[PDB]
C-alpha cells in the first residue's frame, strides 16, 4: 500500500548511530559527492577533481572519515535544499548563506551561533536564508543536537482550570523545558527556551534574547476587532531538528530558515484544532452562521485569518509570501529544472496549499517524490534516545 | 528510461530522468 | 519514486483482452470471490457454500468461465464501491441500486437501460445512488463499452473565431461525436450524446431524452448579477467508462452515480483553467483586486461560487453535499471500517478536498492507498483501441 | 503485521491488517 500519507515515513528519517560508518558504504559516497560537486562547475578542473577524489580517499582510510572543503560544504546545504521535496521556496535554493560553526565545541558555543543566525536572518523585518552548521557527526555518541523543533516557538502549558493554553502543539517539549529549569511564563505566547545538546553531553537551556525575536501583531484592514483577539506570531520560520547528509556524512545540527508562506500562520497554526484553533472565535465574530457547516463559513473566515496575516506582515514591513504567489513561484522552479536536470523530487501532499487547493496550479502538476543527496532528514526525538549523564 | 509527468491544466508534459539517482 | 500523484497509473487501469483470460488465474480468483460472499453473510451457509465453490469450479472448467448469482453481483458493485481508495462518499456503500442488464445485446436496449437509470437515479432532484451492469466481458472482441467519460456532460466546442465554447474537457470527445453523425448546438452546455458500443460492435449514437437530464440553474443568495451568469450545470454524476472487476470476472460497461459534493461543480467544473474558467469574471463582478494575486481575491470568490452551487441545489430541491459534511462523512465511514474490517484503501490526494484543505478533518488523517478486490478500474479510451468495422 | 496509521488532529491510531489482502 502507497504510504505517501504519512507524515514522518522512515524513508525519510535518518537515525542514531553508535559506530562510525563503514568504509564500505562511506567511502563511494564521497566519491558521488565528489563527482556530483566537480561536477557541478560550469568550466570543470579535472587536476582538482582527481586531487580531491585522491585526498579524500586518503583521509578516509587514515581516519575512517573526512572533512569537507567550506565550498564543498557550501554546495551541500543548497543541493539539499534543492532536493527538499517537501519545500515550496525551492526556487530560492541557490540563495543561501552558511554560517560554518564545524568548529564549536560547547552549548554555550551552539547558543552564540544561534544567535548569531537568528539576528542574521531577521534582519529587521527583512528574512533571509540561512543556514548553521554544527560539527558532523563522528561516533554516533558525540552528536549535537537541538532539542527544540524550530528555533523561535511557543510554549504550550495546561492550566490548572483544565484547559490548555498556548500552543499545544509543544505542551510535550514545554514540561521537558521545564523539567529541564526553565521558568514557565504561563502566557500564550512564551517563546520556547533553545535546548542544546553539545558533544553528545546532556542537554542545556538557554533563553533567547528577547531583543532577537521579531514578532508581527495581527491585525486585519477592516476589522477592528481583529486587534482584540490579541494574537501575533514570530516572523522567523527556522526548522532546527532535522539531519543533513552528504557524501556519507551525517550533520545531526543544521538549523536552516526561510521566510513564512501566509497560510502556514494563517491555516495551520491559528486555525488548526490542535493548535491555537481560532476559527469559531473568528467565524462568530463575523456574523456567519456558525452552527450550520453547509454555511461554508469556516471558508469565509479562514480567508480573513489569512488576509489579516498577510495585511499584518506586509504593514509591518516583515517578509511574507501567499499560497499562490509561492505556488506560481514552485511551478518555474519545476520547469527550471526539468530544464536544467530533468527532473525535482516534489512531494504533492505537502506542496499544495492546506487551502485553495486546485486554485492553485502546483495541484494540477503530477509529481515523482524520490529521496535524492544531499538531503535533509528528519531524526528520532532526541530525549527519546540521549542516554543521560 | 524515464516517467512522463503531466500538468492537466496546461496539458504540457515532462520527461523525469533525475529520479534515477534516486537512493535505494 | 513514489508516483502517488499520477491521475491514471497503470497500476489502477485494466485494459483489453483478445482471449479468455487463462483458468488458471481466473479459477483461484474466482473462488476467493466466492469466499468472500459467502464469508460475508452473518450466519454462515457451508453447505451452500461448497456447493457454490463446487458449480463454479465446474462451470469455469465445462465453459473456461462463469456467471455469477444477481445477489454475487449485488455484493460485487457494492464491495467494489467500499474498496474505492479515490470517493469521499463510501460511507453510503451498502447503499446502492443495481440494475442486471447483463442480457443486454444490442445497443439501443443499453440506450434503454440507461434511460431507466438516469431516471431511476435523478428522481425529480431527489438522488439515488445506481449502478448498471452491462454483460462481462468475454473473449474481449464482444466488450460492451460507453465511449462516455460520464452519462450526462457538457459538450466543448472550438469556435469559428478561435475562442473556446462549452466545457473544454470534452473538446475530443465531442468532434469524435459529431464525426459519428451528432449534430453540434454550439452552446455553452449542451448534454452530449450517448455514444454506446455493443457486443463489440462499431459505436452507436443517441441523443439523451432532454426530459431526463435534471439541470440546476446557478443564482448566489445575495448576488443578483450571480443569475446573469446565465450558468448551471447538471443535477447527476454518473461515472460511465470504468471497468468492474469481481472474482476474474470484469465488466468493462458499468455506470454507477451517486449525488454531487459542491466543490465539485463549485471549484472544479466552473473555476480550473482548463474547464469553465468563470474565476475572474467572479472576481471582477466582486469589485475584488482582481489584479494582484497577494489579495487573495482567488479565495474569496471561489468561496462564494460554491455557496452559490450549495445555495441553488438545496432552492431547487436537488441533493447536493457541501465537502464539510462529506470530510466528516468519511472519517466516520473510516472509522466503521478499521474497526469492521480492520483497513481502508484510501487516496488522501483525492479525498481531501480541493478547497478548504487542512479545514477538512481528512487533511489530518494518515491513510493507506491500495487495490483490493472487487475493484473499479479505469480502461485505456475505447476510440484508441477499438477494431472498426 | 499491520501499519500504525495516525490523525494528527485527534492523536488517534489505528492499526490497518487489510491492506495484506492487497492485490499484487
Ligand atoms: C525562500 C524562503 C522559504 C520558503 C517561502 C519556504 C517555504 C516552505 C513551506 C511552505 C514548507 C511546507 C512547510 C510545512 O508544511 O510546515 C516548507 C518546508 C520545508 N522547507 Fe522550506 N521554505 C523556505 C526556505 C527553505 C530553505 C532555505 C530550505 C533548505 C535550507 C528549506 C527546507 C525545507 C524543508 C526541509 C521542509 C520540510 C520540513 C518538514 O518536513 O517539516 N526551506 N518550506
Ligand atoms: C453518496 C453519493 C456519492 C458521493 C457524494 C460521492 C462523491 C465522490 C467524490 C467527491 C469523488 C472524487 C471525485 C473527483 O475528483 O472527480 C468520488 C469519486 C469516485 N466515486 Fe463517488 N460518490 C458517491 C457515490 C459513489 C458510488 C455509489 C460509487 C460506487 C458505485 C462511487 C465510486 C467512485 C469512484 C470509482 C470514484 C473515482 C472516479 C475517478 O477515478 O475518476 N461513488 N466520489
Ligand atoms: C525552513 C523553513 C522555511 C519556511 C517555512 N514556512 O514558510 O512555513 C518553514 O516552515 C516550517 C515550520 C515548521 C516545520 C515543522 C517543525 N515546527 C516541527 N518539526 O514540527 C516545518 C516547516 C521552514
Ligand atoms: C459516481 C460519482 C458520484 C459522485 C461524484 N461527485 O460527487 O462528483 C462523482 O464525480 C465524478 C465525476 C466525474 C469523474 C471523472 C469523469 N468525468 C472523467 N473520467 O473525467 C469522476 C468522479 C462520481
Ligand atoms: C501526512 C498527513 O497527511 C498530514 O496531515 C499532512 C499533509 N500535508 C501536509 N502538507 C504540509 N505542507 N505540511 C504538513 O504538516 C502536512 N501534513
Ligand atoms: C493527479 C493530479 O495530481 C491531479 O491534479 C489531481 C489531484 N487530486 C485530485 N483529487 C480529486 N478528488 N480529483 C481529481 O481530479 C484530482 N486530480
Amino acid at each position: 500500500s502507497c504510504l505517501g500519507s504519512i507524515m514522518n515515513p522512515k524513508s525519510l528519517t535518518r537515525g542514531p548511530r553508535d559506530k562510525p560508518t563503514p568504509l564500505e558504504e562511506l567511502l563511494p559516497h564521497a566519491i558521488e559527492f565528489i563527482n556530483q560537486y566537480y561536477g557541478s562547475f560550469k568550466e570543470a578542473k579535472i587536476e582538482e577533481h582527481l586531487a580531491r577524489l585522491e585526498a579524500v580517499t586518503k583521509e578516509i582510510e587514515t581516519t575512517g572519515t573526512y572533512q569537507l572543503t567550506l565550498d564543498e560544504l557550501i554546495f551541500a546545504t543548497k543541493m539539499a535544499w534543492r532536493n527538499a521535496p517537501r519545500c515550496i521556496g525551492r526556487i530560492q535554493w541557490s540563495n543561501l548563506q552558511v554560517f560554518d560553526a564545524r568548529n564549536c565545541s560547547t552549548a554555550q558555543e551552539m547558543f552564540q551561533h544561534i544567535c548569531r543566525h537568528i539576528l542574521y536572518a531577521t534582519n529587521n523585518g527583512n528574512i533571509r536564508s540561512a543556514i548553521t552548521v554544527f560539527p558532523q557527526r563522528s561516533d554516533g555518541k558525540h552528536d549535537f543536537r537541538l532539542w527544540n523543533s524550530q528555533l523561535i516557538r511557543y510554549a504550550g502549558y495546561q492550566m490548572p482550570d483544565g484547559t490548555i493554553r498556548g500552543d499545544a502543539a509543544t505542551l510535550e517539549f514545554t514540561q521537558l523545558c521545564i523539567d529541564l529549569g526553565w521558568k514557565p511564563r504561563y502566557g500564550r505566547f512564551d517563546v520556547l527556551p533553545l535546548v542544546l545538546q553539545a558533544d553528545g553531553q546532556d542537554p542545556e537551556v538557554f533563553e533567547i534574547p528577547p531583543d532577537l525575536v521579531l514578532e508581527v501583531t495581527m491585525e486585519h484592514p477592516k476589522y477592528e476587532w481583529f486587534q482584540e483577539l490579541g494574537l501575533k506570531w514570530y516572523a522567523l520560520p527556522a526548522v532546527a531538528n532535522m539531519l543533513l547528509e552528504v557524501g556519507g556524512l551525517e550533520f545531526p545540527a543544521c538549523p536552516f530558515n526561510g521566510w513564512y508562506m501566509g497560510t502556514e500562520i494563517g491555516v495551520r497554526d491559528f486555525c488548526d484544532t490542535q493548535r491555537y484553533n481560532i476559527l469559531e472565535e473568528v467565524g462568530r465574530r463575523m456574523g456567519l452562521e456558525t452552527h450550520t457547516l453547509a454555511s461554508l463559513w469556516k471558508d469565509r473566515a479562514v480567508t480573513e485569518i489569512n488576509v489579516a496575516v498577510l495585511h499584518s506582515f506586509q504593514k509591518q514591513n516583515v517578509t511574507i509570501m501567499d499560497h499562490h504567489t509561492a505556488s506560481e513561484s514552485f511551478m518555474k522552479h519545476m520547469q527550471n529544472e526539468y530544464r536544467a536536470r530533468g527532473g525535482c523530487p516534489a512531494d504533492w501532499i505537502w506542496l499544495v496549499p492546506p487551502v485553495s487547493g486546485s486554485i492553485t496550479p502546483v495541484f494540477h502538476q503530477e509529481m515523482l517524490n524520490y529521496v535524492l543527496s544531499p538531503f535533509y532528514y528528519y531524526q528520532i526525538e532526541p530525549w527519546k534516545t540521549h542516554i543521560w549523564q | 528510461q524515464y516517467v512522463r509527468i503531466k500538468n492537466w491544466g496546461s496539458g504540457e508534459i515532462l520527461h523525469d530522468t533525475l529520479h534515477h539517482k534516486a537512493t535505494s
